[PDB]
């Protein structure tokens, strides 16, 4: 034993226990999720209400990279930041030398490779998030989700946190129910809902949900906050479904 | 990141022992027998083909390999640390010598060289040891042919005939007592495939062994004419069909 | 700075070094002594740029007395000489150059042999029986041919470098305010007050 | 082994609270900060007779206006000094003025938690720090080896720190005169000190606005612990 | 023990972190094969989605490192993604300094040389991934060239990888023991990868839809993965004969 | 236990040790007090001294003219992290010709405070800030702590004993958000949310410390006779 | 060739009373033949009861005003608040210019 | 670059590297210094357990570090090199600069001041090695004797011995030194630096070196036959 | 981090020693026996190779005896390898000295420079110490002939006659024993073989196990001729003293 005290250290097993332990800290997070629409993505998070003296709608958890891309984490939320500012980094060089802006996969593999990197020394500590990021691209929409061991996949729907096998079916039931596909003011509503569903991990404390979105049609494929009247629309379908 | 070793992962213990060095010495006994052979016009280096798969194509990896064109090295222990050092060895070669003098290094200054690179490693900071002992078989024109064994410590010594790894103490005895100072090249190579039939198991042919010499210049293996001085590499690796033609009179 | 003589005889070196220092248009001093004692049995004298000279030759004073020090031991005058020279010759190739020219004598106690040697600022070293920098040669070198032989006695080489500063004196158009002469033999060195 | 900037279940870095204790095993030194000026005063502690005792330099001037007293590990406390007097100088080429105590203090507690894996280590010694300027006025700071400083109207540290500090404590008030905290300090020193105080194992400073920093004579602390010993022996 | 922490040196004379490195290997479960016919090199691995959030067409193994090369991977995506980037710089790089495209064995080589650099130097791990590198090279023809984290490496008649490549291996001994020649006397890749597909269902014993394999195919000049419906295609001509 | 030689590893329950130790440092600290209106925001301090000869250590740094801060755990930490601000307001103002948004302040405090938690050879910060401000969208106060986790706030207190002080705020929440265009009220609600935190000692003279940003009002510290009034 | 310098023209004029102190200049802006602006402000307030003009090249005399300004600001955060007398802002200008030795501030400065 | 902090506090507030570089100091062989009214002389303890040594060769205990000040140590003589050519740089470098030799105070300061960085940088550890460093300032006549020690702590002795079996030799040296009278001639601070020396020494032949220095850059070695008729002088009237 | 691994190599016991320099000498006395003695005409190097084969290539073999310039010579005991490096700095630094002043590098100076280079190595770095002691036998104009030894400590001394490696206190008694200062370069050839054939754990001393060497003013007129022994002129030798 002592493979667990060293990060990058291949336990006998093959196992980096450290990122395995940096997963915990995930879990122990808030829901966050990502739902793929028609032509964009819906993200949406739990945030904790720890007390009154709270100022609603001003710690802002979902965060912007370039104009067109939305990332929402779960688990240590500077980590969280600290690999948005990369993303950022990655994003400006990509259209500085490029022109374009960056791609979703391009995009999601700049993270994956800095969050890997993350892994492969003893010097540095793994990233204590999960990352569900995406947005729309010239080939269209896409929802990819980050794990600290550099993991990512693309996804229909995605969950992480505290309540993700709580959101994990949900998101399951509206892949089963629309094989044609979801809109995007759909996946909002519905957004809201599994957030609202994934709260019952959550129960002591009271929260606020947070969505944003980019879709095609609806926000020209720009990242934008759902907020107003479209959000209170959403709370309150949300609110119908629960009871 | 950054390298943080900066500090010897080989240290001396109370016993005056350097134990990576120990311990890549016992990699490297546990490794394939190769061998070497010095004779009057010519030098030896043989070793078995151990194939990890008979789907793989044994001819691809090359154990004996070219360092100059009148020396070559062969191993026992760890495959990838030879590779490695088999490319900074031809580097060392042009770089601290060829590029200087404009001409090839003689064996024991290119020994000297390798040994170097395997002694850092055994004192440098956050490196083990290179788990492999080379037999550097060579030629040049005032030192004529010669035959070096090259160790984990960068320790370097020059051999009439030896073995290494795995079958070394019973074929380091059947060389001591056939080698004589009066060997010709053709007979060295009889004594290298009946040494080295001893350490291998299973199948005994061309395909399944390696074995190069260096002895008479090469004219055809040169690849142009012209030039007088310039005669060709003395170092040759044998074909599976002439390894076979010397087993029928085996 | 201007003119710097040197002259090997049987028992002796001696050096000839201008007191002036000019800057421009004024003389600012008649009593400068351009030479540094780098050891015991060893005096190197200078000229050149101003700064460089002053700051050349300490900085070599410094390193052959700290040599001094560590192995408690003079070097020899050639062994110093190469030193210099070296420290010249690696200058020249530097983003700044010393443009500095010098002289040592020194007196080998080893060999019981007074040995004058030249360098200029290119690095360029010669063992004379006589030498000197800048155009102090074209005036003098013709009487010191004329004049010079290996045996003179170090009264006769004062003598002969009386005649070279006469000369320099009447053909030279700068007043260089005489010379300090100093003397390096078995016993070390001194400096002759009356000249 | 740990890091060397490692935090403590306490909330306390390791390395920061084992160089306090260096201090505490430290020879004791005392400041006294008056309205006619501040008092430094240290135990000098020869380790033997025939240790030349007028060499113990545990009293620095860093400026005219700012006098240091040290305690503990004081070879540590050269480099210490070095940049204070480089500060205190510094200062004043680009400023054209003396620089206030405060910010001389301050400048110096910015070194002590440069250390890692900078130095290699904290500072193992404590600077009693006093001079004057015109903007606050006399002043004795206490630079500790967190980064952490104090003001202070006096202050004991070293071996007999806690016992001296005691001491100040009900000794002093504001309407002290500079020959009252003088005989205080000679005084508590005295109390606190293993061998017997005299001028050679004791010396005093002081610092006023007028005369600036001034490290006292032998013969002048002499005749002021002569002056305590018929004043006690008064009552 | 930290002998077994870093790569240096056991007292066997073996280093524990490249044993474990090999272990991190089979951590995905799939099994990959790869064989050469006369015109193409052929590699197939298993495909598994079992989430269903998943998108599935973002869930590969296999890589196009160049125009002409193609790697698969045995390990975590992870390292699998890190040695992918790095072959396809070292690729381009080549090609840039050198003036002609990077050849599959050479490629091979110089990723197992950096693998053997993480063995010697302490600070770098060694990737738990097995790449397995095909090619149609202009000079040797078809090409399989295998990389593990001990960074050897060797070329291949044709080669299986996985926690069932032993079945696979001598599945494929088996039939290259009958027809006696170094690879599949087949002018057509589309067959080459029948007999692929087929031989792998033979050895592993099990049965493949569309959605449970994942192929790519070496051509002269091009390096290609196939669609989920041009497996199709190839699985249907399998179970007509 | 095993896992907390440094701020590198990560616990078998997903925990940082030596980030919560040094949590642990803003506990032992000082209590400090923040609240604010829509107009102003104030921050209350309770300062501490080492003994009766001692000065009382100050808690509140000024940062820019619209904004500033109040500290508790190693004040050294609180000096570096308050001389970043003070840079990255001068950096906003020189080149932007903009005064830092006291959200943004906040964002780059955090990112200041995560690398030293996920390199080797540091440490974490020991300390907890509470940044007041006043910028283009008005009154701002912000919770720091040394996780990285800043938190944007009606009120808050941290440091010893800071949950009476806290949980008092959070009933007057109704009522102090509503003191607009009146300083001195505003001042008196902090100086009786930080009366809940004491225990043995009261506010005296050189105890208790003050500040205050607003709309026409800039970042002022109150010290000495000048918080007699509040006394 | 590109040259750095320019000649913006302008005058100042500073004269010290018994108790007081004007820094005059004129609101001109100019180069070569052409007016830029006919009111362009050139002596500034820069805190502590001190006025500045950095007359010459525009561009070195606002950066310069600039850096002096910001050196007030860091003066009362170093210093604890303490005003910064004008003998002191004095010298701390000769470092300012100085430290471009080199490549000089194109400007005649009054304070 | 090799970065470790090696020289680090233990709870008890010690720095164990400091204390058992002075260890180190302990085992080395004794060397003592006395300053007399016009003179300092040091003596040096010469172990005879290496005996077939060429002494000609064989580095000298004591070095000179300029033309007036000298150095002698105990402890590891490999690290007293490195203090003894910064020390000789340092000297030469004052020179040029300051266009006068180093005082005996500011060369000891230097080197303690070296001793002390290697206290508290990284990758480095502390020299194990204390000197006592002695001479005459330039245009003085006023005899200086220092010593030094790992923590970089220095100061100014009457007299003072360092190195093995020194408490015995320091014992000596405090009932033998008069503060008020010290050895008023070269032969009389010799001759109690002898006597101090064969307290711990064993035998007095080739097992002492004696190195008097003198003001105005006077430094002399005495031989093995001068510093025995020392020792025959001293146990003759010692049979009484 | 990397801590964790960190042997520490630069480090006071609590004795005051260091370790890894002690422990290196441990790894030395292991060393094939290496002996200087140093005459008033001359200087003997003589050293054993450890347990050779009679299959090793004596001739262009040197594992114990190595040339620093045509005035100085070496002895090695220990890693064949780690002296190799030192020596390689050695010739450097004789040459550079040459180039410098024009003059050969006295002794001394040489062997201080590598003496200072083994120093570093226990002091800063973090890396081990080379396991070499090295006998340095040189003539320069200044002291003359010369024999001096240095170890993994950095540290070095002056010798009339001494050993190094395996039984040096066996050897160093023996050589104590019939060691005088009037002695001569064949008599010192001699005491030499002897005391490696009386100290050696071989069974017989051969001329196959041993590398010799001779610095001697034995040189036509006012000069100084290096002589390393062939093996037969070793074994000759060997026949001469009467030990074969
Ligand atoms: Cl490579």
């Amino acid at each position: 034993t002592g493979y667990d005290l060293s990060n990058s250290v291949f336990s006998p097993d093959g196992r980096n226990f450290q990122v395995e332990y940096a997963v915990k800290a995930v879990e122990n997070g808030t829901t966050s999720i990502g739902i793929k629409c028609n032509d964009g993505v819906v993200f949406a998070v739990e945030k904790l209400i720890t007390s009154k003296l709270l100022v609603p709608q001003k710690n802002v958890k979902i965060q912007v990279v370039d104009r067109h891309i939305g990332c929402v984490y779960s688990g240590l939320i500077p980590d969280g930041r600290h690999l948005v500012n990369r993303g950022r980094e990655e994003a400006a060089s990509f259209k500085k030398l490029y022109k374009t802006p960056i791609p979703i996969p391009a995009f999601a593999d700049r993270l994956g490779q800095y969050v890997q990197a993350h892994t492969l020394y003893n010097s540095v500590r793994p990233f204590g998030v999960s990352t569900i990021f995406g947005g729309v691209d010239k080939n269209g929409a896409h929802l990819y989700m980050l794990e600290p061991s550099g993991s990512y996949w693309g996804y229909k729907g995605a969950a992480t946190g505290k309540g993700r096998q709580s959101a994990k079916a949900e998101l399951e039931k509206l892949v089963d129910h629309h094989p044609e596909g979801l809109s995007a003011r759909e996946a909002v509503k519905q957004a809201a809902k599994i957030i609202y569903l994934a709260h019952e991990d959550n129960k002591e404390k009271d929260f606020e949900l947070e969505i944003s979105w980019c879709s095609l049609s609806e926000t020209n494929g720009l990242h934008k906050f759902v907020k107003g009247d479209l959000l209170q629309e959403a709370i309150d379908f949300a609110q119908k479904e629960i009871n | 990141m950054t390298d943080r070793y900066s500090f010897s992962l080989t240290t001396f213990s109370p016993s005056g022992k350097l134990g990576q060095i120990d311990y890549a010495l016992t990699a490297v006994k546990q490794g394939v027998t190769s061998l070497g052979i010095k004779a009057t016009n010519g030098v030896v280096i043989a070793t078995e083909k151990k194939s990890s798969s008979p789907l793989a194509m044994s001819e691809t990896l090359s154990k004996v390999s070219l360092l100059t064109p009148d020396i070559g090295a062969v191993y026992s222990g760890m495959g990838p640390d030879y590779r490695v050092l088999v490319d900074k060895s031809r580097k060392v070669a042009h770089t601290s010598y060829k590029r200087i003098y404009g001409e090839y290094p003689p064996t024991k200054l290119l020994v000297s060289e390798v040994a170097k690179i395997m002694q850092e490693a055994t004192q440098s900071g956050g490196v083990r040891p290179f788990g492999v002992s080379l037999l550097i078989a060579g030629h040049d024109e005032f030192n004529g042919f010669s035959l070096y064994q090259v160790d984990p410590s960068g320790s370097y010594f020059p051999w009439k005939a030896t073995a290494i790894g795995k079958g070394s103490v019973a074929a380091k005895t059947f060389l001591e007592k056939r080698w004589n100072d009066e060997l010709e090249l053709e007979d060295a190579i009889h004594i290298a495939l009946l040494t080295l039939k001893e350490s291998v198991e299973g199948e005994f042919n061309g395909d399944t062994i390696e074995l190069a010499i260096i002895g008479d210049e090469n004219p055809d293996l040169l690849g142009y004419t012209g030039i007088p001085t310039d005669k060709g590499p003395r170092f040759r690796k044998l074909t599976s069909q002439e390894i076979n033609d010397r087993l029928e009179a085996l | 700075m201007d003119i710097i003589l040197g002259i090997r005889v049987q028992d002796s070196v001696i050096l000839a070094s201008s007191k002036a220092v000019t800057r421009g248009i004024s003389v600012l001093k008649d009593s400068d002594d351009k030479t540094r004692q780098l050891s015991p049995h060893t005096l190197m004298s200078f000229a050149g740029e101003a700064g460089d000279t002053v700051q050349f030759a300490e900085y070599i004073q410094a390193n052959i007395q700290l040599y001094s020090i560590r192995e408690d031991y003079e070097l020899s005058p050639q062994a110093v000489s190469s030193f210099v020279r070296q420290e010249l010759a690696k200058s020249i190739r530097s983003r700044r150059p010393y443009q500095v020219n010098v002289l040592i004598g020194g007196y080998d106690k080893k060999k019981n042999k007074p040995e004058l040697y030249q360098i200029d600022y290119l690095g360029t070293k010669v063992e004379l029986p006589y030498g000197a920098h800048g155009y102090s040669g074209f005036y003098t070198f013709s009487l010191l041919d004329h004049h010079y032989r290996p045996d003179m006695t170090t009264e006769e080489g004062l003598d002969l470098l009386k005649l070279c500063v006469q000369e320099l004196e009447k053909r030279m158009p700068m007043d260089f305010k005489g010379v300090i002469v100093k003397i390096v033999d078995k016993d070390g060195i001194r400096q002759v007050d009356d000249f | 082994d740990r890091g060397v900037s490692t935090f403590s279940p306490e909330g306390r870095l390791f390395q920061v609270e084992y160089s306090l204790e260096a201090i505490k095993l430290g020879s004791t030194a005392i400041g006294i900060a008056t309205k006619e000026g501040v008092v430094l005063g240290v135990e000098k502690r020869a380790t033997s007779p025939l240790l030349e005792s007028d060499s113990i330099e545990k009293i620095v001037e860093i400026d005219r206006h700012i006098g240091c007293a040290m305690s503990g590990l004081t070879a540590d406390a050269r480099s210490m000094i070095e940049h204070a007097r480089t500060a205190a100088v510094t200062h004043n080429l680009y400023y054209d003025e003396d620089i206030n105590v405060e910010s001389l203090t301050q400048s110096v507690c910015d070194l002590a938690l440069r250390f890692g894996e900078l130095m290699s280590r904290p500072f193992g010694v404590a600077l009693l720090i006093a001079g004057h300027d015109a903007d606050d006025g006399y002043q004795l700071f206490h630079a500790e080896p967190s980064g952490t400083f104090y003001r202070y109207n006096a202050k004991a540290i070293g071996s007999g720190s806690e016992g001296a500090q005691a001491e100040l404590l009900n000794e002093w008030h504001s309407s002290l005169t500079l020959k009252e905290a003088e005989l205080l300090v000679l005084k508590i020193l005295k109390q606190v000190m293993e061998e017997k105080l005299d001028e050679n194992n004791a010396q005093l400073s002081c610092i006023t606005k007028q005369d600036g920093f001034k490290i006292y004579d032998n013969e002048k602390t002499a005749e002021l612990i002569k002056e305590l010993k018929e004043k006690e022996a008064a009552e | 023990g930290y002998d077994r922490h870093i790569t240096i040196f056991s007292p066997e004379g073996r280093l524990y972190q490249v044993e474990y490195a090999f272990k991190a290997t089979n951590q995905t479960n799939i099994n990959s094969l790869a064989v050469r016919g006369k015109d193409c090199t052929v590699v197939i691995s298993q495909k598994k989605v079992p989430d269903k959030l998943l998108d599935p067409t973002t869930v590969s193994y296999i890589f196009c490192i160049s125009r002409t090369i193609g790697m698969v991977v045995n390990g975590p995506i992870p390292d699998a993604r890190n040695a992918a980037l790095r072959a396809k710089a070292e690729a381009a790089e080549f090609r840039y300094k050198y003036g002609y495209d990077m050849p599959c064995d050479v490629l091979a080589k110089r990723m197992a040389n950096l693998s053997q650099i993480y063995t010697q130097r302490a600070y770098m791990r060694p990737l738990g991934v097995i790449l397995t590198f095909v090619s149609v090279d202009e000079e040797l023809g078809p090409s399989i060239y295998k990389t593990d984290p001990a960074g050897y490496y060797v070329g291949y008649k044709a080669t299986a990888t996985g926690p069932k490549q032993q079945e696979i291996t001598t599945n494929l001994e088996n039939h290259f023991k009958k027809s006696k020649i170094d690879h599949i006397n087949e002018e057509s890749w589309e067959k080459v990868v029948e007999f692929a597909i087929t031989h792998m269902i033979d050895a592993l014993g099990t049965e493949f839809s569309k959605n449970d394999l994942e192929v790519g195919v070496a051509t002269k000049d091009k390096f290609f993965t196939l669609s989920a419906e041009n497996i199709e295609e190839r699985l249907v001509a399998i179970a007509e004969q | 236990n095993n896992y907390d030689g440094d701020t590198v590893t990560f616990s078998p329950t997903g925990r940082l040790f030596q980030v919560e130790y040094a949590l642990e440092a803003i506990k032992q600290g000082s209590v400090t007090v923040g609240l604010r209106s829509n107009t102003h925001a104030v921050l209350v301090a309770l300062k501490r001294n080492a003994d009766e000869l001692s000065s009382y250590q100050k808690k509140i740094i000024k940062c820019d003219e619209h904004m500033g801060l109040s500290l508790a755990g190693l004040a050294p930490d609180a000096r570096v992290l308050s001389n970043y601000l003070r840079q990255q307001c001068n950096y906003s103002s020189l080149v932007f010709n903009r005064k830092l948004a006291v959200e943004r302040a906040g964002h780059l405090l955090c990112d200041k405070a995560q690398k030293n938690t996920q390199s080797y050879g540091g440490r974490p910060y020991g300390v907890g800030l509470l940044i007041i401000g006043y910028d283009k969208s008005g009154a701002h106060l912000l919770e720091f702590q040394p996780s990285g986790n800043v938190t944007e706030l009606y009120g808050t207190a941290i440091g010893a004993r800071s949950q009476g002080a806290k949980t008092y705020l959070e009933r007057t929440l109704d009522t102090f958000i509503k003191i607009d265009g009146n300083p001195d009220e505003l001042i008196k609600a902090g100086v009786e949310a930080i009366s809940q935190s004491l225990r043995d000692e009261s506010l005296t003279v050189d105890n208790l410390s003050i500040a205050i940003v607003g709309k026409d009002t800039p970042f002022t510290i109150y010290d000495g006779e000048a918080v007699a009034k509040y006394i | 060739q590109f040259n750095p310098y320019g000649d913006n023209g302008g005058t100042i004029l500073g004269i010290a009373g018994e108790d007081f102190a004007v820094l005059a200049g004129d609101t001109r802006n100019i180069t070569d033949y052409s007016i830029n602006s006919r009111y362009e402000p050139k002596v500034f307030d820069c805190g502590d009861n001190i006025v500045m003009s950095a007359n010459g090249f525009a561009a070195d005399g606002d950066a310069l005003v600039k850096r002096f300004k910001n050196s007030v600001k860091w003066y009362h955060f170093d210093h604890n608040d303490k005003k910064l007398s004008i003998n002191s802002a004095a010298r701390n200008i000769q470092h300012l210019l100085y430290g471009k030795r080199f490549f000089p501030y194109y400007v005649h400065t009054i304070i | 670059g090799y970065d470790r902090a090696l020289s680090i506090f233990s709870p008890d507030g010690h720095i164990f590297q400091v204390e058992y570089a002075l260890e180190a100091v302990k085992r080395g062989t004794c060397a003592v210094g006395v300053k007399g009214k016009n003179c300092v002389v040091l003596g040096c303890e010469r172990r005879s357990t290496l005996k077939l040594q060429d002494t000609r060769i064989t580095p000298s205990k004591v070095s000179k570090i300029d033309s007036h000040v000298v150095l002698s140590f105990s402890g590891l003589n490999a690290d007293s090199r490195i203090l003894i050519e910064k020390a000789r740089v340092e000297a030469q470098s004052h020179r040029l600069t300051l266009e006068d030799p180093v005082t005996v105070e500011y060369l000891t300061r230097y080197v303690a001041g070296v001793q002390q960085r290697y206290t508290q940088s990284g990758g480095v550890r502390p020299f194990g090695v204390s000197t006592l460093i002695a001479g005459f300032d330039p245009r003085d006549d006023e005899p200086k004797l220092y010593q030094t020690e790992p923590s970089g702590i220095y100061s100014s002795w009457s007299a003072q011995t360092i190195g093995r079996n020194s408490k015995t030799v320091r014992e000596f040296l405090e009932k033998n030194y008069d503060r008020k009278e010290p050895p008023a001639t070269v032969e009389e601070c010799v001759k109690l630096t002898v006597r101090s020396l064969l307290e711990v020494v064993q035998t007095g032949a080739k097992n002492i070196e004696i190195t008097v220095v003198k003001p105005d850059s006077d430094i002399v070695a005495l031989s093995s036959e001068e510093i025995n008729q020392y020792v025959t002088q001293i146990e003759q009237e010692k049979q009484e | 981090g990397s801590r964790r691994y960190d042997s520490r190599t630069t480090i006071f016991s609590p004795e005051g020693r260091l370790y890894q320099v002690e422990y290196a000498l441990e790894s030395i006395s292991h060393a094939g026996t290496a002996i200087g003695i140093m005459a008033s005409d001359g200087i003997v190097l003589a050293a054993e190779r450890k347990v050779t084969s009679t299959l090793l290539e004596q001739d262009t073999s040197t594992e114990k005896l190595y040339k620093l310039n045509d005035k100085i010579a070496v002895a090695v005991a220990g890693l064949t390898a780690d002296a190799e490096i030192l020596i390689n700095t050695a010739r450097i630094h004789a040459q550079n000295y040459l180039k410098t002043y024009n003059e050969d590098i006295p002794v001394e100076i040489l062997v201080r420079r590598l003496s200072d280079i083994k120093q570093g190595y226990t002091q800063h770095g973090g890396l081990r110490p080379f396991g070499v002691s090295f006998i340095y036998a040189g003539y320069d104009d200044r002291y003359g002939y010369q024999l001096y030894t240095s170890n993994p400590s950095g540290n070095y001394t002056g010798w009339k006659a001494i050993s190094v490696g395996a039984n040096t206190s066996a050897a160093q008694t023996l050589l104590q024993m019939d060691y005088k200062d009037d002695m001569k370069v064949d008599d010192a050839i001699e005491l030499a073989l002897k005391t490696l054939s009386k100290t050696t754990d071989s069974s017989a001393l051969t001329y196959d196990r041993l590398e010799f060497a001779t610095i001697r003013k034995g040189a036509n007129d006012g000069e100084v001729y290096q002589k390393i022994f062939k093996p037969q002129e070793i074994k000759d030798i060997l026949v001469k003293t009467g030990i074969t």
